[PDB]
Order: C-alpha cells, then structure tokens, then sequence
C-alpha cells in the first residue's frame, strides 16, 4: 500500500451545505414480486431506516425536514416482451392500504395514484412534508401507545405512508419478476439538533440496538 | 407547435438532478415550520464542535478507556505518552470524532484544525508535559530531546489545565491508481513527560488526560461519498416489516 | 536587467547578453489568494536563491545530450538540499544559466532547452522508468535517443518549449529563467521534477585535432524558494 | 496519384482554438460483456490513453482543465428481443468500485448514477473537472509513491474514476452481449504549455515509452 | 401545456454537438483555476513557434543525422545542398515539424511561412551560400547558375550567421475523387554552394546547418481530421488494465 | 428547434395533476352560470351548521 499526498486547493463551503450533503437520491427500497393473475404486488412503508448508508447520514441529525422526492425505478425479467402499465399509488396515513393485486383501494381517488409504463422514464413524484409535528423525529425518545408495553421509538406523527406499486394489466400469459426500486432524494431540507455518528453496526430497522 | 428535438441523454434518470417534479399531493398544506433549536445549515458547523480523540491508543484499551492517557509515577522521567498520528482518514485517535466521521463522507478535506488536552487529575497535581506538533514529512520524536528541538509547547498544568493547541492545516484525500493508496503522513501531536507526575499523599498516583479535536472555520470537504464505517453484510432484524 | 549575482554566489561572466523569461513568466513567490496552500509557507531568502553549479560535463563529439531534472538536481545539494530533506513542500522557480566555454575553433550547437514534465520512456520495452532510472541527482543523465527526447517525441519540434541555443560561432551561453510550472501551487520535491534541464547538441563538436573535451557548465539557482514551514506557532 | 492544386481562400483562426481543437466527443473506451445473471459488467478507468488518436492530440499540451462530458452509447446483440435498463454509475476517487453486477455499491446514493435505457437517447453526463490539481498533468514527471519502486509517470491528482456501467436487469432466459461504447468531449478546455507532437508509436498506456 | 412536436434528428447523438448535459457532480466545487504558465489559447500559436526542419533529407541519414547539412571540402564549387520541398503533407523536411504536425490535424491549409537558417560551424568559418525560394509552377534550380536567376539570398556567413527567410504563402489541401490526389507543389527552398567553405588549420574541416521553420501570423487551418502519424495496429500494452 | 430531454416522470398518470388538457368540444360554448342560491365555496362550511 503506497503512501502518496497532494496539495489539497478548495475554494468554499457550498458542497458541506445540509441542504447539499443529504439530497442524493438513494435507493431506500427493492424488492422483487412475481406476477401472475404479498399477492404479487409491492407496497412498503416509507422509511428511511431500509439501508444503512442513508440510514446512518441521516441519524447524523435529530429533526429533519425534507419534501421526499420518490422516483419508482421498475425493471421487469420474465421467467415474446410485453409492455406493460404499473400503478404507484401512494397511501398516506390513514388511507387503506391494499392486501390483493385487484382491491377495492387501487381505484381510491383519495389516493395519490400514479400510472406509468415500464417503456416509459421512471416515475417520479415529490411527496411532500407530512409528519404532523413540524419535523421528523429521526430518533424520537418516547413511546406511541400511552404507557402501554409495546414498541419505543416510534413517532405517530413521523408516518409517510405506505408506497403501494402493482400492475395495471390484467392475466398474462407470461409469467414474470418485476423488481420495484425505489429512489428517495429528500429536498428542501432543514435539520436540527446534530448528533454524533453511529459506530456500531445495527441490530434492527426498529431502533437503535447495538451489539459492539 | 414548438420544434423540439431529444438531446441524448433524454429520458435518463440521473441520481444527482435537481429537476423539480409532479407533488404527489398538490395542494396539501404542510405543518408550519416550528422554530427549534439548533439548526445546522451546513455540516462544517458540526466539524467545528470539540470532540474527544482516543488518545490512550495500545490495543489494549478495550472502549472507554481509550479516551484517556493514565500518567502516573511508571512514566519514569520521558516518556512517550502518545502520539496521535493526524490522519484523520487512517485509524487512529482522529479516526472516530466529529472532524474523522464527517470528514469520511468526503474524499478531498483540507483546513486547520485545533487540539484541547484537558488534565483530570486533582487540584495539587503538579507537572509538566510537552505537546509537540510535528510538522508532514518530519519524522516523529523518539525522545523528548528531539520533541523539543521542533514545534512544541511546555505545558506545565498548575492552574492552567487546558491547551488550545492550533493545528496548521491537516489535508489530505483518498487515492486511486492503475486501490491500496492513502494519505502519507500529516504530521503528528506528539506528548512527552517534562517532568515526573507530583500528586500529594492523598490523591490518586495515577492522573489522565483528555484530548479534544475541532476544525477552525478554514476547514472544508469536497466530493462527497459514503462513508464505510457502517456496512450490512447479513441482514437487519424485520427489515421485511416494512413491507408486509 | 538580470544581473547573475544571487545571494553568496555569483557568476562573472562577460558575454550573457541576453535571457529567456520561460514561457514570458517571471518566477515569484505563491500568491496571497491561495490560501489554501497550508498556512505557512516559509519564504527562504538567498539561502537557497542562490546557484548551484554542477560538475562540468564533458561534451566530445560523440555526445548526445545531457538532461538535469530540477529540482532533482539539487536535492542532495547544500541548503536546497537539506531543506527538500526536511520539508515535504516547496514552490521554486529557477534561474539557469548554461555556458559552454569554447574558442573560436570550435564549432556546435547545444538546444538548451527546458522541458516542463518531461515524462521519459524507456526505450523498447514497456516498463516504464524506474526511481533510478528518472531520479539521478547531481550528476543528471544522458540521452540514450536524443532525437526523440528519450519520450518518443521529436527533438526537431522541441524548440516548442523555453530554449535557447548556444551556437558556439555566435554565444557560447545560454539563461532560461523558469517559473513555477505545475498544476499544483506547490509540489513535492522528492518524488516529483517539474522541470528538465535538457541540453542536447544538434550540430556536434568538431574540431581537426583529438576529440575535444570542451565542458558545458550548468548553473541552477532555485529563484523565489518557498517551502513548508516547520516554524508554526502553536497558541 | 495526381497531383491538384487549389487556391485556399481562408478567413478566421477560431477552428485552430483549444476549445475548438479538443472538444470533439472521441470514442474513448468500448468493450463487450456478455450478460447472464469482470462478472458480466463494465467498468473502465476514464482515461483518454485508451486510443492513440485521443492520446496524441491531447499529448500535445502538458496541462488540461476541462468537463469530461461523457456519453454512453449502449448497443444489445442476443446470442423475441427485450428491452433494459441500465445504471452507468461513475465512481469517483475514494468511492469502492464493484467486483459483480449485484454488489452492494451500485446502490451507493453518493455516486453518480445515472440509469437509461437501451430504446432510450443515449446516456450523457458532464463529469465536471476533478483533478485536485488545477489541470490534469498529462505528462507527470515524477513518482506517485515517495520513493518507491512502483510506477512513474501516475499523478495522484488526474484519477477521473471508474466508470461502471451494469444492466439493472435481474435474470433473463435470453444471454446476450452488450457493448458498451463511450464517448467523451472534452469542454471548456484550457490548456497550458504546449509540447512536440509524438512521432514513434506507443508502447503502453502506461506510460511514454518507444520502440523506435 | 407546450404542444411540441419531434423534429427528423431527434434523439441522435451527433457527435459535434454543443449542447449542455447535466452535470454529473453538481454543487461540487473544482479545484480553483490556478495561474499556470503558458496558456494555449489557439493552435496556431504552436504553430508559430520555430521548429527544426529534416534538411539532410538523405535515405542513409538516420535519425538525428538528418537535422544537419554537413558542408566541407567535399562540397567542391557548386553543389545542392538540400532541396527542401514545401509540401508540408508529404514526407520531406517539413513534414515532422510542428507547422507540418499540426497541419496535418487539418485538411486545409493556407499561409506564409518563415524559414531561419542558423550556420554551426566554427567562428573562423567563412564561406557563402545562396539560399533560392522557387516559386510554386516553377521548376527546382539544379545548377548554381539557374538558382540565382530566381528568388535567391546570397548569405556570406561572416558574422551574419541567421537568415530570416520570408516565404510567401504556402497553402494546399487534401483531395479526393471518384483516392492519390495530394498537393501538387508549392515551391522549393534549395542552397547551392556560392564559394568553397574556408576553414582555418585548427577548425573543423566539416561545417553544418541547421535550418527552422515557422509560421506567421497569417497562416491558417481548417477542416480539423485526424492526423495519420500515429495509429494502432496490434496491441497497446495493459490495455485491459484500465478495465480490470 | 428547441433542445428538449426527457425528465423522470414522463408519460405518467398523476392522478393529482393539474395540467389543463386539450378541450374535447371546443368553441362550445357551455351554459351561461345562473345565480343559484347556497354556492359552497369551502367544505368547511359545511361543517360549521349545526
């Protein structure tokens, strides 16, 4: 292993900017589901706690508060090539979220719906700030249930809901993979209350256990 | 119409545009921005804050006890308390503080930086020490006859139990060529004993030290990349409860 | 004005009469607005401004050139070499003044010329260059294929960078006054030569008699030294 | 062979600027990997001593600062016909490179990926000017390693970085080779201290060396 | 919203195009523009920076042997020294120049041009010579006699060891018809010995030449091609390196 | 012409746009507003009767 070293000639303090140093657009969610007509379709609750890259950069702080910029990158591998039309319906808090490939609330108009193509670019939509406090509480010291014996750490108010993704086409006679990648790049970001870097390696997506 | 023809790259969905795109929910009011404490508008002000080193640095010092350098009457008259190798990138005592885990998001990071040594022995604890700041491409003193001969600061902790120790301008970056290149050297902070350590016949024989390490406000980082301090390799326990 | 009088060193000679600003720059010291470059930067005086001549090479007819790598020539060298030693930055210009002391029966023509970078290859094979093969010091090297600069580019468009020709009919001298050329503000010593004092004679030396061992002297002053600076105040 | 004459009627030295000398999109890597899911994948170092007509023209300087706009031009060739996605992510120096096409590091939310199709325009993204330098030194006389025995004429500074380029695309029943041409134009180019064009054919892209 | 139609070349990546892309590293600082000597601003600018010709211009003559005309004894009364074709295209003694190199990046090319003859040999060395631009259309002088009846300088080296030698205008192209259709010619540069080469007892019996080329400023270029001098043809060494 | 790339997001049915599309019946004109009594301007209006 070599030892070199270069005169380091930097000019400013733009590119340490929060606002700058968290919007990356960074994959936040992928899995694969196998079509034919969960039953066969993707949904996820959107959180940020699915890698530890963007995990661990955004536990550097304690609120934050970012419109989430979601782009839907959807491939497709058959087990002829179809064309084929995806339906990424976003499902805030409180709206039912579907169990079955052909429920009744894929057709919710309430629901932020987005069809597209996988012919098409990628889906992208900018959901907006929805905690109901006026920051997400990335580590939120307290409980949901009023001093019930359930789950620490979860904010009621921090839910962006759960990203619902299937496919508008009826029964094919192929069969096929389709994996949903999900692309997050926070914007217009505020931050507050800096915390130390996390050294361990987690435990869970559920809180902050460490193991040493 | 308007005449418009695809450029290449037309369709691409690129990490790092700044496009703005369709709101899922147009027409939806966010919840109002609350004034709270302590905003950070720009991650250098995070590298500016004090943070401890480890500075005790034997493989031995298993956890807390590498914050610390015990000195006590088995440091004999000079001695090599520490040296703290100024690479912030490398393992070391700079490897885990705010100025090393910030500055692990960025390849390229140059700037001043600023040593506080705190002495936690009691109130009659007498002594000396010299904190030598040797400079990149210097070789790092062995005895404490060399450690005064370059950069250095007797430190006699009377009343005076604190060091602000500025640092000129510790750089340095990652390397690649046609991986295995880092940062040569960018010099060290090296502590000798002066004198013998002088405790009375009530306190403690053995008396430690505190290291702290900031960044002045000519310190910067460019191009941005991730950090690998953290890393999944088998999996997160009910990483699949976010999906069912 | 030039005047070859740097620091305790000095060159009486009587015919110079003239100088090549390299590529029409001065050389000075680091500018104000770079910063960057740490925060101390000693800047020597005529300790090391001051020149540094080499041993005499023996130009004969049978000769194809001589190369001085700068500042690898002057790193083993009195106060320019204790302090490459010691310091891991500096940022030098240099004043060279070539002569090529001869009589008017002598006949040749040396292409004094400076080349900024000059990466050399090795010849028929793909190993590149080795730390002793690039890295020579004091005594320089010798061109093994002149003609294509030991890099495999032609000696014939070499004049494209700072040269002067010591014609022996006409001038038997020649100063190229380098600045600081690299990309970097300041640079690595010990590991990295921004100029190259090449001197490569086109025409030969002739002369009816035995082969004349007429001397190419070279004289390297490192003008406007920085360095790092070691003598830093820590509060 | 006839020898003609014409009378050269001119006006203008701006096509013989630098500017307009070098910024011409040059063809400067292009290899093929055959795909069934290096591990079926394409990566490349970005520099420009790939091909001898790049190479020459840009030996011309000792000095360059320019935005490498790269452009890559993907083409398919099965061994039905499907459709891709791409990810030609750009790893910069000090971001890990990836070994297979389902490593950890594509979903890297610092690098710069960029994911595109093959029905698509081809893909282009101006890599701005990342020597640490000010210029990238063309000829580096002088040694990464100080004073070690490794490689001579390798400036620390001038590493653009990997250019990795995979198909997003889980397994297909089809194998098929994809050929991964990239185009880079040089832009606002300067250039400083120019040299003698080479007359002896290269030997490596290592280095300067000459056969005679 | 905007009703735009797709153009025919929609799409198309033309390679000459000068359309801006979206950065890949946006909101990354460079490093900043550092003053480097030596800016190149234009190619003509090394164009018209002198440069050696190949006068020897004989088949035995290998390598650095052909910079220089020796001229002694041998050279009886009137002899051609050299010829020096004008066709910067083909292979002569303007061809591995830097007014021929970078003219062969362009197909067409127009200007004048200014050669500098510097004699080597000793100071005691006198001797003339009679230095005859032919025109283009005309023919090449083969005797002394027909050489001074055109465009000629006759150059007695006494102290006067340099020659400016202004040539008008030497254009040309390539061409192609329905390829061995070069430039025809634009003209000759050729010396002829006026006198003997006087040398004194001591000096050297063999004197040389070295002659220059350069272009003024009215020289131009355009139709930028790529230049034939290098080409690959089997292999570059680790060339899979930049891949593996 | 104009020098227009694809952004991410193209071709897709948001079925929260507010895009105006190309009129089915143009220059047909509709029938002219009547002033009918109780316009409900804001839905919590509707919640403030008892």
């Amino acid at each position: 292993a070599i030892q070199t070293r270069t005169v380091i000639n930097q000019h400013g303090v733009s590119e340490t900017l929060v606002e700058n140093f968290l919007s990356r657009a960074a994959l936040v969610s992928k899995r694969s589901f196998e079509y034919k007509d969960d039953k066969n379709f993707f949904k996820w609750t959107i959180n940020t706690r699915s890698f530890v890259q963007l995990r661990r950069k955004l536990e550097l702080f304690t609120y934050l508060r970012f419109d989430a910029e979601i782009t839907i990158l959807t491939t497709v591998a058959v087990n002829g090539l179809p064309d084929l039309t995806l339906q990424a319906m976003f499902v805030p808090t409180g709206a039912l979220t579907p169990e079955k490939q052909d429920s009744f609330h894929w057709q919710s108009g309430s629901n932020a719906s987005v069809f597209f193509k996988i012919s098409d670019p990628p889906a992208r939509i900018t959901i907006p700030f929805m905690c109901i406090n006026s920051a997400y509480s990335v580590f939120y010291d307290g409980f949901a249930g009023f001093e019930k014996n359930g789950l620490y750490g979860i904010n009621p108010a921090d839910t962006i809901g759960n990203l619902c993704v299937r496919i508008v086409n009826e029964h094919q006679p192929v069969g096929f993979t389709v994996t949903v990648r999900v692309y997050m790049k926070p914007k217009h970001i505020k931050a507050w209350a800096p915390r130390p870097p996390r050294t361990l390696p987690y435990m869970s997506i559920a809180n902050a256990n460490y193991k040493g | 119409g308007v005449p418009t023809y695809l450029l290449p790259g037309s369709g691409q969905f690129l990490t790092t545009d700044d496009h703005s795109s369709a709101p899922a929910l147009p027409c939806f009011n966010p919840t109002p921005e609350m004034h709270i404490p302590g905003q950070v508008r720009n991650m250098l002000e995070v590298v500016q804050v004090e943070s401890m080193m480890e500075i005790n640095n034997t493989e031995s010092a298993v956890g807390m006890e590498r914050l610390k350098v015990d000195i006590s009457a088995l440091t004999d008259v000079d001695q090599l308390l520490f040296n703290i190798p100024l690479d912030i990138q490398l393992d070391g005592p700079l490897r885990n503080t705010l100025v090393g885990n910030i500055s692990r998001y960025y390849t390229h990071w140059s700037g001043s930086l600023e040593m506080t040594f705190m002495f936690c022995g009691s109130f009659m604890a007498a002594g000396k020490l010299i904190l030598c700041y040797t400079p990149p491409g210097g070789s790092c003193p062995t005895t404490r006859e060399t450690a005064m001969l370059g950069t250095h600061i007797v430190w006699d902790f009377g009343l005076q139990s604190s060091v602000t120790l500025i640092i000129p301008w510790i750089s340095g970056s990652h390397y690649r060529m046609f991986a295995k290149s880092t940062n040569a050297n960018v010099g060290y902070v090296t502590c000798f004993m002066q004198t013998n350590l002088i405790v009375p016949s009530e306190s403690s024989d053995t008396c430690s030290l505190i290291g702290f390490i900031a960044a002045k406000d000519d310190f910067s980082l460019r191009l941005m990349r991730d950090s690998p301090d953290i890393g999944q390799l088998d999996h997160l326990h009910a990483a699949e409860a976010a999906y069912q | 004005v030039l005047q070859l009088k740097l620091g305790n060193s000095a060159i009486v000679t009587q015919e110079a009469a003239n100088y090549c600003c390299a590529y029409g720059e001065w050389p000075n010291y680091l500018p104000d607005h770079e910063a960057v470059a740490i925060d101390k930067p000693t800047q020597p005086e005529t300790a090391t401004d001051r020149f540094y001549t080499l041993k005499s090479v023996k130009w004969e007819t049978g000769s194809t050139g001589w190369w001085w790598k700068l500042p690898d020539a002057l790193n083993n060298i009195g106060m320019f070499g204790q302090n490459v030693q010691h310091h891991y930055l500096y940022r030098s210009g240099f004043l060279i003044h070539v002569q090529c002391n001869a009589t008017k029966f002598h006949q040749g023509a040396l292409l004094v010329v400076a080349i900024p970078e000059h990466q050399r290859g090795a010849h028929n094979t793909n190993t590149s260059p080795g730390f002793d093969d690039i890295m020579k010091g004091e005594e320089g090297g010798t061109f093994n294929h002149p003609y294509v600069l030991d890099d495999g580019t032609s000696l014939a468009c070499a004049t494209i960078f700072p040269h002067q020709w010591i014609n022996l009919r006409t001038n038997n001298s020649a100063t190229i006054v380098l600045p600081w050329m690299n990309a970097a503000p300041m640079d690595f010593p010990l590991r990295h030569n921004q100029w190259t004092l090449a001197i490569i004679p086109v025409v030969p030396l002739g002369t009816r008699t035995t082969s004349s061992m007429v001397p190419i002297t070279v004289s390297i002053a490192p003008m406007c030294c920085e360095f790092n600076g070691l003598r830093h105040a820590i509060t």
